[PDB]
């Protein structure tokens, strides 16, 4: 089980890919003054990340997928696991990765089932409570899903060309922190990454083209923007905190 | 300066994510009372032309349906030039809309704004605007509140009393600070209903601009505009501001 | 009535004879267990009064030959040993001044409780999970790893120091077929059915009797790998949907009979809350384990994010303000 501590590890040199099913079963809710609850499901998709070089496979998951089935949050997790294990089964020997850690326990089993065929490769839990579920706030990301017509898998970068010049473990922590602060105040995280017009975001890019200069500044607005949230849900004061676990309000 | 408009007119660009939340004051379906039809489109298009400080506003019109003359469907927003501020909006007469084609059987319904402050009745500036547009006109006319905040949207439907209507032409005072005597019993619940099975149309000045914040004094209250049908330019958008060099 | 003698009793033990026990002092006057009945299988089980972490003892048939115990200094253990000269067994058995200081195994005359334990379990299939095959008797205790958690080890090994019991994993390929992930994962009747019983235990006796060996392992000697395969022999029917109707019957009977044995103060770490639930409240058969569910609430009441719904990207809401 990954957590807090052997969290160093993910950053050595065996591949691994993080696999978030948050998003594979998506819902619009409708709610009469009744009481009456209806569903009606919209695109969704898989995200599998490599943490070591920012690769996203982004798998869509079209509506049709759900046409006629019942016990959808159950087969929602079989689907993702066979998902990832075609995924797997696509790439050279050399490419594959030694470890997959999932972002929610009830994905274990699933997965570890349709991975039978490799005994060497680990799958893994995590006590972090990753904020990979924000990745639909990326409006990339979210435009490609909704305009969907059939399954399709998207490749992505998501540390865009960080990489050039951070650690993967500074990049992993920039992108943790950009997706925690989008889940707790979408519109002021946006505004953050919006304020100077005069930054833009390349057509192969997620992210502004910030300086070096300018993330340090970007950063830690975002992680102000966190620290006061968690100061108003509970009435706690960021003054009277310590350095405490900052990293593992970010993290979960 | 050309950098504080451009500020603005950003966060504007973010209020569609507003949609996704979307609340309506509701009670206990009344029979005999009417209902108001709101198409989504509409709703959708109406959030993203408005502003995250100032009040926007328009007016709605539309007719019952053939079996049910107790369902008003909304057909047609019609955004008429307008001042807003934090808090009210002074927005132009009921406009004259017959000679546009289709256009016939239309009703005129009342009006829609946006507003950054949650209630449960018009306010005091809701009543002396809604007064002064339909005592004389229409009173059964209704109000349309979208209390507009970051991640959703909360609608109610008001309908004025005589009451009200009089305190309201008493203090038509632009001022509105007296509040003298304002109760929240002058407004009382309209049934209203969101729908993304109707689809509806905007009708908008010929010459496009509707705000005229960043030209006060080119803004006639009593004017008498021309109407087209059209899709409404958003709050910053550069027809609304002072054309220089 | 058979007679088991012991040597002497030089190191203080809590000593069991199947369910009974009794504690001997230090260095006293102490020859053996008599008044034994001729059943089928007993378990002679010891707990020094140093250790804490530690329960080792024999499985025996006394119909089998002529058992006795010595305590042995170099192992620091009470061991168990066959005598092969009759004559000088039955010259020790049947002394009259040692036999007034031996023990009598106690009876309730009409309880078969023993019996109920014990029914499937034969000392042939013993000697096959615990391999030692210059004794007629096994020795098995708190700490003996499985054969199953060993595959993967390149080690050398004491086969006679693992127990070997048949090996059951939910998620590996002789329990899913390629292809019925999902199928095999949530109805486990082809691992049951075709796998296990037609494939290795050709029967349900010699199943039935694998699980209650297991269970008594793990009650007696709290061995974590005894624990481990009574609990997944359980599950492995009740989340079949096809059982042989002889075998569903019989495992409420079965079942019961543990659950009412068990003590409450190590069982909290013997009874595995999942599994349980599941068996007793959602799985296929959970009907067919009445008398178990009825006693596992009167003895253990207190044994009895959001994953499982859609996620919520927003709505409409017509609520009063």
């Amino acid at each position: 089980a990954m957590n807090s501590s052997n969290y160093a590890e993910l950053f050595n040199n065996d591949i691994k890919l993080f696999v978030d099913d948050t998003n594979v079963y998506r819902v619009t809710v409708h709610k009469t003054f009744e009481g009456n609850v209806a569903t009606k499901a919209i695109n969704g998709c898989i995200f599998t990340l490599n943490p070591k070089t920012g690769h996203l496979f982004l798998k869509i998951i079209h509506t049709s997928v759900w046409a006629g089935q019942k016990r959808l949050s159950q087969l929602a997790k079989w689907k993702t696991a066979e998902e990832v294990s075609a995924l797997v089964r696509s790439l050279p020997k050399e490419e594959q990765p030694k470890q997959i850690i999932v972002t929610r326990k009830a994905m274990l089993d699933p997965l570890e089932v349709h991975m039978l065929d490799f005994p060497n490769i680990a799958i893994r839990p995590t006590e972090l409570r990753l904020p990979f579920s924000a990745a639909m706030s990326i409006d990339k990301l979210s435009d490609v899903v909704m305009k969907a017509t059939e399954p399709q898998m998207v490749l992505f970068n998501i540390y865009d060309d960080w990489l050039d010049r951070i650690s993967s473990y500074t990049a992993f922590s920039r992108l943790t922190l950009l997706l925690r602060a989008l889940k707790t105040n979408e519109e002021s995280a946006k505004m953050i990454l919006l304020s100077d017009p005069t930054i833009t975001i390349k057509s192969y890019h997620l992210w502004p083209s910030f300086t070096d200069e300018q993330w340090i500044t970007i950063e830690s607005q975002m992680r102000d923007l966190i620290l006061t949230e968690y100061g108003r849900k509970y009435n706690v004061n960021i003054s009277a905190l310590t350095q405490t676990e900052i990293k593992d309000i970010i993290l979960g | 300066s050309k950098n504080e408009w451009r500020k603005s007119a950003i966060a504007n660009t973010l209020l569609y994510l507003r949609l996704k939340n979307i609340y309506v004051s509701a009670d206990d379906f009344v029979e005999e009372q009417n209902v108001y039809v709101l198409p989504k489109n509409l709703l959708k298009k109406f959030i993203e032309i408005s502003d995250v400080k100032i009040q926007v506003a328009a007016f709605i019109y539309g007719m019952s349906a053939k079996d049910h003359p107790k369902v008003k469907e909304i057909k047609t927003v019609v955004l008429v030039p307008q001042l807003g501020h934090v808090g009210s909006v002074q927005i132009s007469n009921i406009p004259d809309i017959g000679d546009l084609p289709d256009t016939e059987g239309l009703e005129l319904l009342g009006w829609i704004h946006t507003q950054t402050e949650e209630l449960k009745f018009m306010a005091a500036s809701e009543v002396a605007t809604h007064s002064k547009l339909f005592a004389d006109k229409k009173r059964d006319c209704i109000d349309i509140s979208i209390f507009s905040t970051p991640g959703s949207v909360s609608l109610s439907a008001y309908n004025l009393t005589d009451e009200g209507y009089q305190w309201g032409e008493e203090n038509k005072d632009i001022m509105n600070v007296l509040s003298e005597g304002f109760e929240p019993t002058f407004s009382t619940h309209a049934q209203l209903l969101l729908s993304d099975r109707i689809t509806g149309n905007f009708i908008i000045p010929s010459g496009n601009v509707w705000n005229y914040t960043f030209m006060g004094t080119a803004f006639n209250q009593e004017g008498d505009y021309n109407f087209k049908y059209g899709i409404p330019l958003e709050f910053y958008n550069e027809m609304h501001r002072p054309v220089h060099f | 009535m058979n007679t088991v003698p012991f040597t002497s009793a030089p190191i203080e033990v809590t000593i069991g004879i199947d369910q009974y026990s009794f504690n001997v002092k230090e260095n006293q006057p102490f020859h053996g267990i008599k008044d034994i009945p001729i059943g089928h299988v007993h378990v002679i089980h010891f707990q020094h009064a140093d250790n804490s972490s530690m329960r080792y003892g024999y499985w025996f048939d006394c119909r089998m030959g002529n058992f006795y115990i010595q305590y042995d200094p170099k192992d620091g253990l009470y061991k168990m040993m066959e005598e092969r000269d009759g004559a000088k067994f039955e010259n020790i058995v049947h002394n009259f001044k040692e036999r007034q200081m031996m023990v009598s195994y106690p009876k309730i005359d009409e309880d078969d409780t023993w019996y109920n334990l014990t029914e499937f379990v034969q000392m042939d299939k013993i000697r096959k999970i615990v391999r030692k095959d210059e004794n007629q008797f096994s020795y098995v205790d708190s700490s003996m790893t499985t054969v199953q958690e060993n595959e993967l080890s390149s080690s050398s090994s004491d086969p006679a120091h693992s127990l070997n019991y048949t090996v059951i994993n939910f998620k590996s390929r002789e329990a899913i077929r390629p292809g019925h992930e999902m199928e095999d994962f949530l109805d486990k009747s082809y691992y049951l059915n075709t796998v296990m019983l037609q494939g290795i235990f050709k029967n349900s006796s010699n199943y039935f009797g694998e699980l209650q060996f297991a269970f008594l392992n793990a009650m007696f000697f709290g061995n974590y790998g005894s624990s481990l395969q009574w609990h997944a022999m359980i599950e492995l029917i009740c989340s079949s949907a096809t059982v042989p109707k002889h075998m569903l019957d019989k495992l409420d009977e079965i079942l019961y009979y543990q659950i009412k044995t068990l003590p409450e103060q190590y069982s909290d770490i013997l009874l595995n809350e999942r599994v349980w639930n599941i068996c007793l409240y959602s799985s296929f058969q959970k009907n067919s384990l009445h008398n178990t569910e009825k006693i596992m609430e009167n003895k253990y009441p207190e044994l009895l994010d959001d994953e499982h719904n859609p996620t919520i990207v927003g709505g409409l809401y017509y609520q009063r303000p």
